[PDB]
């Protein structure tokens, strides 16, 4: 599973940043340093749902043109291997498993047990919020869903919870083979006034904040190290400059692939030696 | 802690159940009771030698 | 993509946690035990027929920055004289970020010893060293 | 809480720099070591409410003219990762804070007590100028005002004091999560006459120390690392150079963000297995 | 090309398996043997006239990074507490990535101490040392 | 035996790329962590035994013109020396060896034995697959064929094998001497769409981890170290620009030689001192 | 190295009792026991024709840490002043602590001394000596 | 670990009175005791029939570090000249010192021995040795 | 254990038990290298603490040694 | 830790004396002492009833490192040939250095033993025992 991790910046930032920009409060914690000439001149800009210019985000080398006033910069950097492991072995599956999710569900009343259901199948289960099955609730899975016991549980037929599992693809057992990559993405941000791009780079310091606790990098993308070089003209050929802050992120995560097994052992059989 | 204490004598680990809800929270276990020494029940046999 | 199949742990994805409480700004922590295995030897023999366990001990130490409040002397969990005799034992909890689901937990922590460094260059760090009962890691899912 | 450092330095800088020029005695002591000459035409330019001459400062790249005559020049700089926590965790609280405030104030006679108010909610108490309230006293905090009682402190009514306290918002208990961050922030000072220069690198030098005894420099901005450049021709295509000395200023300080609770438990039932 | 005669092992060429399963992650292992030779000093020699072996110590070390899931906690193979009584021994074996041979194999490995470093900047890593009755380089070719 | 890494890249990659864009089922794999996008263009274009495009791969300075759509493009890179040996003596031999083969074989039935043929003569054996010939099996070699004896086997008059073996040359017992290089060399991907880059340098990646199983890195190329630099605009004096992420691969391997010894002892006579 | 396949008595295995009650914080326990042997010589030859014994000598030591209770003061098994006079004899045993089986048995336990200890830093010390009539090892088979 | 809750008598957890006045800079006390227990042999068998009590001897230790004021000789509870013959019996006491309740009383403490020690850079150490008519354990229930 | 095997007795049964002969051997072959005739027993020793092995202890009282058929 | 508070008595606060001047390079001294102490014992009860104090030992032992000049041989306190029938009793005493106050007197010393030793590389060691008639502790007071 080769880990594009550009693609990932785009997927976490896009939707995340618009619904930041979308209140106020937020911001003014954000922007809660700036002083005020400079926050509310942002604010009557880019903040609210009812704002008129807006952010745009993209990839370096474009053949159109991005919109300059306020925009967000990506371009993908270096790489570097850190970490090796005996036979570059990572971990042993006895199932094939692809992403983790979080889905949210609501209890549903069986005969003799309450059970949630999930949009695909559960493959290995990992947490339920805040229950912790016992024996004689007899925790166990089937299919796309989960299921536990009914008796002294029966206030919870209408339990409305969230559920962490992982996406089963086949039974068929195999073995990861990779190693760990250092990789480090370049971000920026430009303007045609220094003011915004400061706010910007604030508002994006923010949200790497909050993706420490997203799912794809705790479980992904790890070791966050980031490295802000100094404010510059990145262009002077035109009637104003263009100023920016870039912005470096290293991340940890592993290069990995799945071999199968084929040689499952079944029988065995033993003969003494005719001596 | 209570075993280390000589209290209790077992009980199962594997058994407890924890359950949160909102402000709320339940909590289900189990516990061995002790049992004392009641009956004993003797018979002799006399020999000779 | 995240595939749980090959996760590690990393400080980003741990919490340190005593009565409920996060500690703050704590920097590393190192756990040791020891079975005190020991070797049994026949007159017959240079090889150890069998080894048995004869002793526990084990120890674990953290490594904070010390904050201007709730550190370790004002949060009363450590001491400095004679207050420690009326300090009780102690649970320390390692558990997970992302599920709070607990990774491992040290029952009975007692302390050892007590660090603190004051230095002009760098900031202010403080070390606790803590002998246990006994270790458990359940509650698992 | 994203630090602003290049605004940080503006607001210490504008009102002190004033202040120190505005007297001579202060500069006197500040220019010790240099000859009688550069020193009282410096003081005969600037120093004194009644100087003809004034300093500036700004930010790089502006588009109008700045005062060349003297000028104190900031550029951003670089940014580093330095130091993590566990979980990026810093802190806990159990009430909204915001900044940390010294106010001063004169204890008032009510009945049972003596109170001293403050412009807003006290929050969090750190000290009172030298006062160690004992158990008898039994110091309390209410609103905006913080009381002690009255008893075997009567000559007190009239007591004029300093408080330190912090900007409560909200009940609401909440996390840290952050990391520190080493960044680096460049000033020069301009003019186009060396000896003015060399002056006002020196001056810049003091205020630097002032400003480490700061509540902001104390708390949010520490371990200053000072480093000196040499003097260049900033500018060469006029009618004279422009010479002035580059400084870098050194910060350690938290990018943190709040983190808010909602799961309180207040409830706890006990029940027993029915077998 | 690829002549068989000079080559020698590395990282890329080895695994390390437990009860069949291949300990994911692991990073280091390292292997100690002492078989105690002391010498036979007459009074009329300085020299030593004979060396004879006495005893037979031997400890393997390893080194993990602990994965989310399959830790030697949570596998069963290490203990904290207890537990350890009930755990019996166990062969840790060195196989050929190539050939799935045997390299070496140790036979009665015990558990000596356990080690576990929670770190901030770092990925967690973990450190057993066992204590093992008799090696073996049979079943080869 | 000097190794020339340029030709042994060239050689594993083009059969195995084929391979793996031979089938649109591994590139999913592949390309699982792509967005939908990308990833089905690529496909649409290169994936698939009836693709109309086509991927190709060669060396720096060529005086033809490349398939700059998309090219693998490889060049030699530096190369040090980093470990030695006494005498730069690697290792000693009995028999003349050239390279290490493995080949698929049928049991064929003799009277006293079941013995498998190979194309070459056999000289070391290493390994026969999941087979442990005990010793009342009296496995042996003899010219092209390995043999091993027929009782208590007789169930395997058909058995199908792989055999790993060495090719053998000659009688002419001989030293090697030579010492290990630490060579680096370079890999980079083309195309005037950087998307296809992205995808065709993961495409890259995944077939570098199946390399580390193959019987020629295994024994002669170890200790893979990767290092990617950034996405960069390789030409710029075109109608359109050429982007390519440059990769650096480094390997350890022997630069070996052989000397052969022809002073082999057979007689031994001993004679005593006439006094 | 397991609980049940250690073909050894390590000191974890074993359990003392008195009484129907095991003894908290015992350290150590000896038994020496003398069959007064003695060899019989006569005119004829040096070499002692025949052994024989005499008289039988049993004595046990047993040490603990004075708890701040049950103590054998507090529990009535030590005696200091001329209450000993009303105290009867006592049985010890020391037991498998697996599955209670009888390892060796003490019949008749009477005192001979009494020590104890205090110090600065150490724990509290109690040292008891009995003699005994008889000691048998029977109810394992 | 706490004050309270420690089964065990530490040295901290004691303290020694004598005649109403803590023993500053103690650092040692032992006690020692025998019943003079004695086994019945006779010419049916050689094991001994029964145990029997005949003399009590009982010894109690102290060691001191000699303040400059307050010692034994200082304080007349130890007398070196023809004075002790003017000096009575004494009676010890050991205390727990949380609540000062009593765990051990020595009565009729009368001294058999008494050294001193005097070198170049250790402290001065005094030690007594005194001999006792009883020794009993009440007022605890 | 000796007590197990009846090489020693705690009780009255010692009068039940008779002579005891003892050899030290060379383990490669089997050989003797010295021989104990006629062993009783005098002393019988046997310790229990926290962390050590139990060990037993026992002294026996021979009436000759001969070091034979080496020869 | 001053001169003055120091409650106890170090090895440097004390000064031994002889006759109006003090021994150099004095290195240790003891003094032990025995008052003969019986115990009382009767038909009617085993417990002793009383103790009484039958005879009077006393005895000091001084070290001393043998100076060039000085020394005890040369000084006259101590002899070595038939001289000692002239030699008188002696009195010692030890003394606080602060005030020259006295601390403890030995009066009527006589020697006992000498002993003097002599080896490579250690300084030479003088000792010598003296037995004396009684020691008072007055003047304190």
């Amino acid at each position: 599973a080769i880990t594009s991790v550009d693609s990932y910046l785009l997927s976490e930032i896009k939707p995340r940043l618009n619904t930041v920009l979308e209140n106020c409060y937020i911001i003014d914690e954000v922007l809660k340093d700036f002083d005020y000439q400079t926050r509310e001149s942002f604010k009557e800009a880019f903040c609210g749902k009812n704002a008129q210019h807006e952010v745009t985000v993209g990839f370096n080398f474009p053949k159109f043109k991005n919109n300059y006033e306020a925009h967000y910069l990506i371009q993908l950097g270096q790489g570097q291997e850190t970490k090796n492991s005996l036979g570059s072995i990572q971990s042993s599956y006895f199932e094939a498993t692809g992403d983790t999710l979080v889905e949210s569900s609501t209890a549903i009343r069986e005969d003799d047990k309450l059970v949630f259901t999930v949009s695909k199948p559960i493959g290995e289960l990992i947490k339920v919020e805040d229950i912790e099955f016992a024996k004689y609730d007899n925790l166990q899975v089937e299919g796309n869903k989960v299921s536990f016991k009914y008796q002294t549980n029966e206030d919870y037929e209408n339990y409305n919870a969230n559920i962490i599992f992982t996406e089963k693809k086949n039974d068929s057992k195999g073995l990861v083979k990779g190693f760990t990559v250092e990789e480090q993405v370049t971000v920026v941000g430009l303007s045609f006034n220094v003011d915004v791009a400061r706010c910007l780079d604030a508002v994006l310091k923010m949200i790497l904040i909050s993706m420490r606790d997203s799912i794809e990098e705790q479980q992904t993308f790890q070791l966050q190290n980031l490295s802000f070089g100094d404010i510059a003209p990145i262009i002077e050929d035109g009637d104003s400059m263009i100023f920016g802050r870039p912005t470096i992120i290293k991340y940890t995560s592993s290069l990995d692939l799945d071999y199968t097994i084929t040689q499952d052992i079944n029988k065995l059989t033993f003969k003494e030696r005719k001596d | 802690r209570k075993k280390r204490d000589n209290e209790i004598q077992d009980f199962p680990a594997e058994d407890v159940q924890v359950i949160v809800e909102g402000n709320e929270a339940r909590i289900s276990m189990t516990v061995y009771p002790i049992r004392s020494f009641k009956k004993i029940s003797v018979s002799l046999v006399y020999k000779q030698q | 993509a995240s595939e749980a199949k090959q996760t590690v742990h990393t400080g980003n994805t741990v919490l340190l946690m005593i009565k409920g409480k996060p500690v703050g700004r704590a920097q590393s922590a190192s756990g040791q035990r020891e079975y005190g295995t020991t070797g049994v030897y026949e007159i017959g023999s240079i090889m150890p027929q069998e080894h048995v366990y004869l002793r526990y001990e084990g120890t674990i130490t953290v490594e904070r920055l010390r904050m201007k409040k709730e550190n370790f002397a004002d949060l009363g969990y450590a001491s400095l004289g004679e207050e420690i005799l009326k300090k009780d034992i102690i649970d320390i909890l390692v558990v997970d970020n992302l599920t709070k689901q607990v990774i491992i937990s040290y029952h009975g922590c007692s302390a050892n010893n007590y660090n603190e460094t004051w230095q002009t260059n760098e900031i202010v760090t403080e070390e606790i060293e803590f002998s246990y009962l006994t270790a458990s890691d359940k509650a698992r899912t």
